[PDB]
């Protein structure tokens, strides 16, 4: 979207990934597997976490009543109470609304921005060793174990241990 | 042949949004940030509270039979109810509105004693069939009607004060009879012309009884229309009056601050809340509310909007 | 040497636009906010309406000679104007102000006919060349001008009750005259001092005609000076008096809701609108608008700006 | 700006491209072309739609007038309705600031955001083949036919086709 | 073995913040937007100005001793206090508040002679111990207290009339006096039955001396209320009495704009500022203020808060 | 954090910078050295800039007063006068928490962004000649004289004159 990666260059998410809300998928010698990263996950999960925090949680002035519910009241005063009190009400509905719009779109993109800065984090870590598919993919020229595996989404991964020989296989 | 892959994940029945740009995102999951659904109950938990019921907060200061029950006490919240009484014998005050919020902001009522004495020549224990009692007729129990104590005399030109002792300002309630004929202002006062003339430091007015044919109510076609100020500390306040005067027995003393509560819901001891309206009571931590443009206390701020969704997820795309 | 390269589009005179960061960007195209151009006509297509030209809305339930077309109809949307006559003979209404609201706000009145009757020693038929009619001398359509039958006869203490029999509240109004000479009184009614009491259920007031020197207008140098209430359905109100009263020969009831037009603008059968103000009619789907603080209907929301620029392009990087 | 693109790495706009708001210029053995990317064009134009969509259209509840425009009111409560409107237009006029501030700085950082999506997309799907000249251009060491440009901008260029020829070229 | 690396600055004590994400986000420097320290003074630079001091608006128009050097003048801010005195005699004004804000928001005054004459049979000179001067009883400079020159004689029935010969409204007050006993009354007018009628071509009211026993203030027991209206131009004025009445020997002419201060804050004409309140002068660049909710001029909007800080810096992470 | 750099890849801040927002450390065979660059900085400076001047500069309307503070005031309009301008109050102050909350968001994420920015165009003007540490580093697989480092940080550095030779260390 903002940040090309969610609804971007992944085409789609993944209904079978249920604990939590990024992850990777590999496949190597030993077969397939999945896994989530539970850092990116906690980054995107404890800024919404933030926001409710925000949104619940305001201390409101004590307002006592103007109207009589029972009573009659006098009726310019009546209308110039109900002028106020509809112009008030088209300020929050008009506020209420702006918030939701702005922050929804804000929590969408930053949920668009993690996903990106954990790809951009894999990518790095791997130098030369792979490249960029263009569908959330990299593939990797060398034998990457699932302990291999396990290192790159442990962010322990060492480039230099397979460089030369993943720099092979490159030009063939 | 080796490669890993980045994904995020998605559900199957994702919950549609707003945003600046687009009016139905399907995002994960989202939250309601309007409160639409309150609580049909009064939630009175931890208040020292009172319900009136049938009495109206007026009565409370004049003392109809209504309000027998509630012409002291104290508290921090009032329920006032749709049914209230104010009035046994028909009438109205001048500033009403103003008098019953002072008294639904109050938290509580003293009453003190005026000290009236009236005496020979004058009947201070006028009643009516409309202020019944236990049972039998009777009146406001915070005034007294005044009426030649014979016949169809002149009533006395008379003099009474009340003095405020007190470090606190009292409210002093009094009314002035407005008859239906000639003849009945002739048989409860004189032939003389009526006049009653009220005068402290800061306050000064006066009242004309009038006759005049009106319909009848409950009752009686006369009526009793209520007057008032407040008479600060160490100040006088004083009744001149040739016939006419509802006089006040006792005045009364506006005590704290307090809640003022206007609905017809039942009380529900079990429940706290900080909010109320007519309908009841409102529990939320949701910063906005669609059930009243009409709240009392500390409330969420209504909208006009049964629902706005909070996205408290990322974009859904299944499959 | 083989190349792709990536480019996005510019134009040559770009619009300037405020951003949080830079209050003079140049993008490539933007779009107003604030609407600033309204029409100078009251847009009516659509609407069951009524001008009232020079017929003030007050003048439609007395009934002044100027609103002898305006005395019963039905609307969905009222329009005053600045002429406006409610007082051929001259005067003032306690409480003008909520009156006319009332009636602004209300598409459509009844007459509804008091019954009241006067008969010998009365003569229920005063005129006066301030309100002229066909031509000749005449009087407001729905009072009586009562003065004595003869001479400078003391007028007949007199009684009339108006039953409200209807399922609605009625409006009635009324007059008391004050005349200009303690000679002028006496002629018309009594050497008696005089008296007009009025009462129903919720309603008591009393009014007493008073005499004094006073500007010619138009005219005239006497006044009379209305007053209204609501009498609620199956309540009676009665009128007791001896003498100056301008008593109801029809009340009047509001009908429905409608909408309230001040304005001296031309009216157009042709456009439709539902924001109008003094100086007409405001058509836009912009939320905002710099024409007037002061409109009626679903309209804008005002402010005080000229214009303001919502980026509908890129940021504009020409060459 | 924000994401860098759109007068950033980019120096200027293309006031020749008058088919959509982002495209592609190259140059090959048969010459020069340009053409517009009708997809990105649409994402952003989309989003200042429902921008649009947003501003216009609002249900707005019916006020009558509280001040008679020809009558004289009462002084005190034609002065507490003064403080009331002067308010509530201080507030809207307010409002009216920041949204078009802030909806600007948005709707100018997203078309950057959906200039540099494309950017990363063709990026992407060259790997190996092209780099980056640092100013929008992808330098092509290979012959890349005008059908192969074509199958560029329409997202189906295959880099496995001409990857070791382009991996050649490289290092000379 | 060479490389460059890229990095932002820090700082040892950042700044706490608030975001839509995290309420303590630590950046590098930000800056204060709510206004919390005023001016414990009347900042007048530049502003040709009013202290009343202890002279209240009102005794400006109808001349309390205290206001003597008030009576006349321009400005273009007017300056009220706490202290301040109206009514050297007791009593009260009918619509006060509305007349002191038309009077607070004038700058300046002035004074046109009525012209009224008396003279026999009735004594325009009455003064009172309550309204001293130099030193001596004396009275309001701008009115009359018109008395039975002999006797307890019965007060001549009077005619005057104000002809507004100017082109702008002027702005009249009259006072009514209230005695304290029958004898009072009947020793300054007459045994007569008492009234005041006041008329022009826009007002007519009219008023009844009334008598009644009073707390003494300050001074007397007696009151004098007052009342005022606006005589439009080329328009005349009348008032018919039988005693009672306090005529006017000047009118006043409310003249152009000017802001209206009340606080008991120090004078200093060394300091420019555009907002004021009771404690004092704001003057600051920030959009809000948490001083006061009650201010008046070109002010920041008050809010509910001690501090919101802006980031004007990045986030800070520091080591 | 939105743009990954400014606390994401970079661990810290440097406290030693005092000549601006944004900088440079080089370590080269003539040793250390740390630089600011002033553009960048004043991209952002300039930025937070524009919001100061929005922020303060606010064209006010005259307020009179509707309340006397020495008078007793009727209680029913006193009430309704309260009513209001608590009212108005919530509104202002929700008002002024969100402005911080959203600007402050922005202020930080923008400074994220010309951080990144700066970043992106190192890499892009070094093309093959280097590559990325992935904290913030760039490796320079050739002699970089001070001299050279300065090209780099004065936008000048031509990548062809030290291509081929840095190509090779590449592969060793
Ligand atoms: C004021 O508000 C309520 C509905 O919100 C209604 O009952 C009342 O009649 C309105 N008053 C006028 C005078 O338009
Ligand atoms: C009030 O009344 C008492 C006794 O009647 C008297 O001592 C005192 O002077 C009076 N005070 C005032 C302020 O009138
Ligand atoms: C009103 O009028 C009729 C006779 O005028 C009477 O029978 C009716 O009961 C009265 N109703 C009320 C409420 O006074
Ligand atoms: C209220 O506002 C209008 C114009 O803004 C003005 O004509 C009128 O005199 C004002 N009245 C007061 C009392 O401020
Ligand atoms: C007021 O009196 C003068 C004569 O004194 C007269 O010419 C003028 O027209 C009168 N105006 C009114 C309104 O009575
Ligand atoms: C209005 O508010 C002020 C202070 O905020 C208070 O002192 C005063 O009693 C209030 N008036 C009413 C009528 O609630």
């Amino acid at each position: 979207g903002l940040f090309g990666a969610i609804a971007g260059f992944l085409e789609n998410g993944w209904e079978g990934m249920v604990d939590g809300w990024y992850g990777f998928r590999h496949q190597n010698a030993q077969g397939t597997g999945q896994a989530a990263d539970y850092k990116s996950t906690q980054a995107a999960i404890d800024q919404i976490t933030g926001k409710l925090n925000r949104l619940v949680e305001k201390t409101n002035t004590e307002f006592e009543s103007i109207e009589s519910e029972f009573s009659e009241i006098e009726h310019q005063i009546g209308n110039v109470i109900n002028w106020t009190k509809d112009s008030i009400t088209d300020i929050w509905t008009y506020q209420a609304e702006l918030l939701v719009a702005m922050e929804n779109q804000h929590t969408i993109d930053m949920a668009d921005s993690e996903m990106l800065n954990l790809y951009e984090r894999v990518r790095k870590q791997l130098r030369q060793n792979a490249e960029e598919d263009g569908k959330g993919c990299f593939e990797i020229y060398h034998a990457c174990d699932d302990s291999c595996m396990e290192s790159i989404r442990n962010n322990t991964y060492d480039h230099s241990q397979y460089r030369e020989e993943a720099l092979l296989n490159r030009l063939n | 042949g080796d490669k890993i892959c980045l994904g995020h994940h998605a559900v199957a029945n994702g919950t549609i949004v707003k945003t600046l740009t687009n009016e139905q995102e399907e995002v994960t999951n989202a939250t309601e940030t309007v409160e639409s659904t309150g609580i049909n109950r009064l939630c009175m938990k931890g208040r020292k509270h009172k319900d009136l019921g049938n009495c109206h907060p007026i009565g409370m200061l004049i003392g109809t039979p209504a309000c027998d029950l509630h012409l002291t006490g104290m508290w921090d919240t009032l329920i006032e109810r749709e049914n209230a009484i104010a009035y046994c014998y028909p009438g109205a005050t001048v500033n009403v509105e103003a008098l019953r919020q002072k008294i639904m902001e109050s938290g509580g009522i003293n009453k003190i004693s005026t000290g009236f004495t009236y005496g020979s020549s004058i009947n201070s224990a006028g009643t009516t069939r409309a202020c019944m009692r236990n049972g039998g007729n009777s009146f406001y129990a915070e005034l007294k009607w005044l009426v030649s104590k014979s016949k169809g005399q002149n009533f006395p030109q008379t003099t009474n004060t009340y003095r405020n002792t007190d470090t606190a300002e009292h409210l002093i309630m009094w009314g002035i009879h407005h008859p239906s004929s000639t003849q009945e202002k002739n048989d409860l006062y004189g032939t003389q012309s009526l006049s009653i003339s009220v005068g402290s430091s800061t306050y000064r007015n006066n009242f004309v009884p009038v006759v005049g044919a009106r319909p009848q109510v409950n009752g009686q076609s006369g009526r009793i229309d209520f007057h008032w100020t407040l008479v600060q500390p160490g100040d006088n306040i004083t009744f001149s009056h040739n016939g006419g005067l509802i006089a006040p027995s006792r005045v009364s003393k506006l005590i704290g601050r307090g809640l003022g509560i206007q609905s017809d819901a039942p009380i529900d001891n079990n429940c706290e809340s900080k909010c109320f309206w007519r309908g009841g009571s409102i529990n939320t931590r949701l910063p906005f509310q669609n059930l009243s443009p009409r709240t009392v206390g500390q409330c969420p701020k209504y909208v006009n909007r049964r629902s706005l969704m909070l996205a408290t997820g990322m974009r859904n795309v299944p499959e």
